[PDB]
């Protein structure tokens, strides 16, 4: 965008009110061109067009399925205004942060991996995997719904929702998995190590219409991984 | 270098009284502590050692240094492609150089602006005088002509003068600028202010020479023609070339053409004035007897040679004696004689100088002056760099850090000992020597204190000096009485035989009534759960893993099997007892220590006594040492419980004691 | 500079420090150790702890090695080492903070310096005055430090006469373990440097060539950063004789005599050392403190005059 911003002065230069060269600044400048192409609003009274350009880009190629090239485009757009400068988006609203959740979700397992240094022998050896319970339910109860068009209001596009459909599908699932393999590799059952509901409390848990993860959720490709852990923990009280 | 021990009561600066003056040089070295042991002072004067003064400005001077050395490797070496790689080595070690002094100017635009003793400001200054003469010189030639890089021959010529005379300051365009008796000059000094500014290679004070007085108001207003060619004089000052000795030449041949442009045009001016413009050209044409006479000094003379008359060095054998026949060379202070003797060459014999000029500056240009191989050794082929067996660099610089060591801190250690880990020669043996010789005077009691040192070994790491560090702290906090982390550092001394006694008896003649609290350590009794929480285990286990790690399966079934000390119940202390025995201490700490740890409630009633009871999962759940011991191998430690249940209260069996009687009650007993 | 008021009102003997620098054992006559503190914003030092130790002047401390409790002793003319031992829930500026372990009477005959052994040799002291006889107690357990389990005896004059209270009792000791002990230990007019056997003994490797006068201070310059030892010589003729003792009745040492420096004009009273030992520094009856320093060759020239 260096070069490219002085082929803009350019071509201002050469006359014109709108060039093609104009038209490409809130496009480009494929995944690096995209997300460089759009950082244009960071001063006041406008901001109401800011995530329109953003999931107008963002999905453009998602054919790579790529959401950890959207972990500083979503956050590119500062609200600053404060003294410096002294439905239109309900859908895309949640898309915003449902985006980064998925790398996050990712990293709420791995993190308690590295995280210790003791024997994980149940009889309160480690406690630090009690509020993290709570935490990771919120991936599977999270009262948003992950990545997908939510109304018909507002503007949407086809190209762009099976881009959606498919990676959505390819890591939602993961954050619900590694919440169920706490239950057996981190031995934390409740709240507490004991009683094994929890597994078996989380079969209809899994089951929500609030997040809507269920209609997404393979009827015997991710139902038989998911499970086969509930029967290990199960086995916590065989 | 002249320091009073006080300002107030003074013991002795005088060899009339003979008393017996002692001073202490300890681990500080801002304060040394000076008395007199008769009885006169009692006093003790807090005395600073002139270079090694604790201070923050010192910090970022000494760490700026060692980063400037970590771009120069670990070489410290004159290597031999080889025709162009013995001067391709040298061509980064002049730019090293620089990185050096301008470190140095950096840490002058600090002590300039507020100095407590303006001598301490001063060494910065003649230090950095000898180092201007060795950059003019040797370091941004390659060692050789200065018609290898001119301008930058230039550039040293100038940090020669600023940094040697605190100038530009005006003074010398006011001179006879601004105030003898006139005010459009006439006069000797309106062009000797002019020569000598002009001959010190210096610019921005040799034009005000020229523009702040007269070259207008007799000149152009005499005549045309006695004008057009006072035009060329300065207009051959502007077209001299900067950076080559190439075109230099043409511009010799330039200055034999238009200085002699004036030589054939009018006259209606001044013969003193017309005199003196001739004396500027002399200077400019480069000739002998006008590069002497209006210099005012030494370094004008034979700079002015250097610049103006061949730009090669040939003007220092002959030459610099035609600069004795200008002005004498200063021997009151010791800071042009050392720069003769680079001009000779010998910068081994002025090193040993500059040890009292600030030994912090002088101990890395003996660094990269050994890397182009100018300064010699005296001997060569104890390892050890406080022997001259080792480098005139490794002589100064290593043992500039050991010094850093007893300055006062000990947080200049990743400075110091990332120091001693650097030289071409076997410095190894002495990163033994700093950290294994401490002893007399350190181990303290304390929680924590030696768990830095891991990071001062790795500036290199060696692993035996890595554990010898925990040898002088891991036996040592046996009356600091913190908790686990000291039995962590006990097991990382080195040791599998410190925590079969430190951490033992936490399990063994534990007891002093009935509950078999007895632990100095307070996780046992209140925080016994503390490590279960991976919590607290987690610090000491990234500071050398295995050997703690693997303790605690030890001291963590330790908050399930220990509960029973803090009240005895038959399920529950039982559960969180009858559970886990033969991993936990049959490879590590020791074997059948389980004698007031299951052992000690046979004698209590819960179980067969004068009658038949049984108590909950130990029926036949406690089958080591504790049932059969006359056959059975048992640590001995059961004497703590055969006249120590006096305080615990039993009765019906603590009389008439057998420790087959504990061979009874766990056979039959329904 | 500022002199620190002390509280004392009787000659400081010595100074002597931790591995901190940061705490002082500085004893006086006056019967109290008052071990100070350095507070890092002033340069004056205050007060750590004001006890009365021995009943019999304190005419030299050396801090002990801390291993088993932050400790600091003291001989005194009593006969006695006393160890006083500080706990770290001890409280500071209140007359206990270092607290009686133990009271040595096996040792004979009034003592004038203890210094300690180093850590690796565990908590091990050597004890001389005029008992006449160089006596390393050793205290063996870690727990027990009352233990005193004598390693060897060797005779310095068997019985000083007493007018050798007015002679400085030199003792020092290499920190590196890396050799076998070392100490240059003064027996009135020499300094036998009683050098490790393999035996259960010492032996008297050397004794300082040129001194026919009392001895009036040795500190042993570290053995770091050197394979050999450094020494210099207090003493009585007027002299500093700077013996860099190159290691060749057993022995394993040769003297050289590099620098032979005598601008003090006068009795030399303090050697002292840097840490390291690339400092002497060297304190006389001319009223100026000479640091010396080590230029290429090993041969030091006088750094500052620090009148």
């Amino acid at each position: 965008p260096q070069v490219r911003k002085k082929q803009i002065e350019t071509i201002n230069f050469l006359r014109l009110p709108a060039s093609n060269i104009l038209r490409r600044t809130t496009q480009r400048v494929i995944d690096m061109h995209l997300i460089y192409g759009v950082e244009w609003l960071i001063e006041g009274k406008l901001y109401v067009d800011a995530v329109h350009s953003i999931i107008a880009l963002s999905r453009r190629f998602l054919l790579n399925g790529r959401v950890k090239a959207l972990e500083q485009f979503m956050e590119r757009n500062n609200i600053g205004e404060i003294c410096k400068n002294y439905e239109n988006e309900d859908q895309f609203l949640e898309e915003i942060t449902q985006y980064e959740h998925l790398i996050k979700g990712i990293r709420e397992y791995e993190e308690w991996q590295k995280s210790v240094s003791l024997l994980s022998s149940e009889s309160n050896i480690p406690t630090l995997i009690e509020k993290l319970q709570g935490f990771s339910k919120d991936t599977f109860e999270l009262i948003k719904t992950f990545l997908v068009d939510l109304t018909s209001s507002n503007f949407a596009d086809s190209a762009d929702y099976e881009i959606l459909y498919e990676i959505r599908a390819l890591y939602t699932p993961f954050l619900l998995m590694e919440l169920h393999k706490k239950l057996v590799e981190a031995a934390k059952l409740l709240k507490i190590p004991k009683f094994i509901s929890e597994a078996l409390a989380f079969t209809s848990l899994v089951a929500n219409e609030n997040d809507k993860i269920y209609l997404l959720f393979q009827s015997s490709g991710k139902l038989k991984e998911y499970l086969d852990l509930v029967a290990r923990t199960a086995t916590l009280s065989n | 270098i002249l320091v009073p021990m006080t300002v107030n009561d003074q013991p002795i600066e005088k060899n009339g009284d003979k008393m017996p003056l002692k001073f202490k040089l300890g681990p500080l070295s801002y304060q040394n502590m000076a008395f007199i042991t008769a009885k006169d002072k009692y006093k003790l004067y807090p005395v600073r050692i002139p270079r090694l003064d604790t201070s923050k400005e010192f910090s970022a001077y000494v760490s700026g240094l060692f980063e400037i050395y970590r771009d120069l490797g670990d070489d410290r070496v004159f290597n031999v492609v080889n025709s162009n790689f013995a001067k391709e080595h040298n061509a980064t070690v002049n730019l090293a150089m620089e990185a050096i002094l301008n470190e140095l100017e950096v840490f002058i635009g600090r002590v300039k602006d507020q100095d407590g003793r303006v001598n301490r400001f001063y060494e910065l200054e003649e230090s950095l005088t000898v180092l201007n003469c060795l950059r003019t010189m040797y370091f941004i030639l390659d060692g050789q002509d200065v018609e290898e890089n001119r301008s930058e021959f230039i550039e040293s010529l100038l940090n020669w003068i600023n940094r040697s005379d605190g100038e530009p300051d005006e003074e010398y365009i006011e001179q006879v600028f601004s105030v003898a008796g006139k005010k459009v000059f006439e006069t000797q000094y309106f062009w000797k202010l002019l020569n000598q500014l002009v001959l010190r290679g210096l610019l921005s004070q040799a034009i005000g020479c020229i523009e702040r007085s007269d070259l207008l108001p007799y000149l152009s207003d005499t005549c045309a023609v006695s004008f057009d060619a006072v035009s060329d004089s300065i207009e051959l000052l502007k077209q001299y070339p900067k950076d080559s000795s190439s075109t230099f030449r043409e511009w010799k041949n330039l200055v034999l053409k238009l200085s002699q442009a004036f030589g054939s045009s009018a006259t209606d001016i001044s013969g003193e004035l017309r005199d003196y413009i001739e004396d500027f050209l002399l200077v400019i044409g480069g000739n002998q007897r006008k590069i002497l006479q209006y210099s005012r000094t030494w370094y004008e003379s034979f700079c002015g040679f250097l610049l103006y008359y061949i730009p090669s060095l040939e003007l220092s054998a002959e030459y610099l004696q035609m600069s004795l026949e200008a002005n004498v060379v200063d021997i009151t202070n010791d800071w042009e004689q050392p720069c003769v003797d680079i001009i000779s060459g010998k910068i081994h014999s002025i090193l040993p100088v500059m040890e009292s000029l600030d030994s912090c500056t002088a101990a890395f240009t003996a660094m990269i002056c050994e890397a182009k191989g100018l300064i010699e050794n005296i001997f060569e082929g104890l390892e050890d760099l406080f022997s001259y067996r080792n480098g005139m660099a490794s002589y100064m610089l290593n043992s500039f850090a050991f010094e850093l060591c007893s300055l006062g801190d000990k947080e200049l250690w990743p400075v110091a000992i990332g120091l001693i880990a650097l030289s071409a020669t076997g410095t190894r043996s002495a990163k033994k020597m700093v950290i294994a010789e401490l002893l007399p005077h350190y181990p303290f009691v304390t929680n924590d204190d030696i768990e830095w040192m891991l990071s001062i070994c790795v500036e290199w790491r060696l692993p035996e000096i890595a554990k010898e560090i925990y040898t002088t702290l891991g036996n040592q906090m046996l009356s600091a009485h913190n908790i686990i982390e000291s039995i962590a550092n006990f097991s990382r001394a080195g040791k599998y035989e410190l925590v079969k006694s430190y951490s033992w008896l936490l399990f063994e003649a534990s007891c002093m009534e009935g509950q078999k609290l007895d632990d100095p350590v307070l996780n046992a009794i209140v925080s016994k759960n503390s490590p279960a929480e991976d919590d607290v285990i987690i610090p000491q286990d990234i500071l050398d893993c295995v050997v703690t790690n693997s303790m605690r399966q030890t001291l963590a079934p330790y908050a399930v099997l220990s509960q029973f000390y803090e009240l005895r119940d038959r399920e529950d202390w039982g559960q969180a007892l009858r559970l886990l025995l033969l991993l936990i201490e049959f490879p590590y700490l020791p074997k059948h220590y389980l004698v007031l740890l299951v052992a000690k409630f046979l004698y209590p009633i819960f179980l067969l006594d004068d009658k038949k009871l049984m108590d909950e999962d130990s029926v036949a759940t406690v089958i080591e040492v504790i049932e059969t011991k006359w056959d059975d191998a048992d640590e001995k430690s059961s004497n703590l419980y055969e006249t120590i249940i006096e305080a615990d209260k039993s009765l019906p069996s603590s009389m008439a004691t057998l420790l087959k009687n504990l061979r009874k009650k766990l056979n039959f007993k329904l | 500079m500022q002199p620190f008021d002390s509280g004392h009102d009787d000659l400081v003997h010595d100074v002597v420090y931790d591995f901190y620098g940061r705490h002082v054992a500085t004893c006086s006559s006056d019967q109290h150790i008052k071990v100070f503190k350095l507070d890092k914003d002033t340069s004056n030092w205050e007060l750590s702890d004001s006890w009365r130790a021995h009943d019999s002047s304190i005419v030299a401390i050396d801090w002990a090695s801390p291993e088993y409790g932050r400790i600091i002793a003291s001989a005194s003319y009593d006969k006695t080492v006393k160890l006083w031992e500080e706990d770290p829930d001890q409280e500071e500026c209140s007359g206990r903070r270092w607290n009686k372990l133990c009271t040595l009477n096996d040792s004979k005959g009034s003592l004038y310096s203890v210094k300690f052994a180093p850590a690796h040799l565990g908590l091990k002291l050597a004890c001389l005055g005029n008992d006449g006889i160089l006596r390393l107690y050793d205290a063996l357990e870690p727990s027990d430090l009352r233990s005193w389990t004598l390693t060897s005896e060797m005779k310095v004059l068997s019985i000083p006469p007493a007018n050798h209270l007015q002679s400085d009792f030199c003792l020092s000791w290499c920190p590196s373990r890396f050799s076998p002990e070392k100490l240059a230990v003064s027996a009135l007019e020499q300094a036998i440097i009683y050098q490790r056997g393999k035996d259960g003994k010492l032996h008297v490797a050397a004794k300082l060539p040129g001194h026919k006068s009392l001895i009036r201070s040795i500190s042993w310059a570290p053995s770091i950063g050197r394979w050999y030892q450094l020494i210099a010589t207090g003493c009585k003729d007027g002299r500093i004789r700077i013996f860099k003792i190159t290691e060749k009745l057993q022995s394993n040492l040769q003297v050289e005599l590099l620098s032979e420096h005598d601008d003090h004009n006068g009795e030399v009273w303090s050697v002292s050392w840097n840490l390291t030992g690339t400092i002497l520094s060297s304190a006389g009856d001319d009223g100026k403190v000479r640091l010396w320093k080590a230029t290429y060759s090993n041969e030091f020239k006088c750094m500052s005059v620090i009148t």
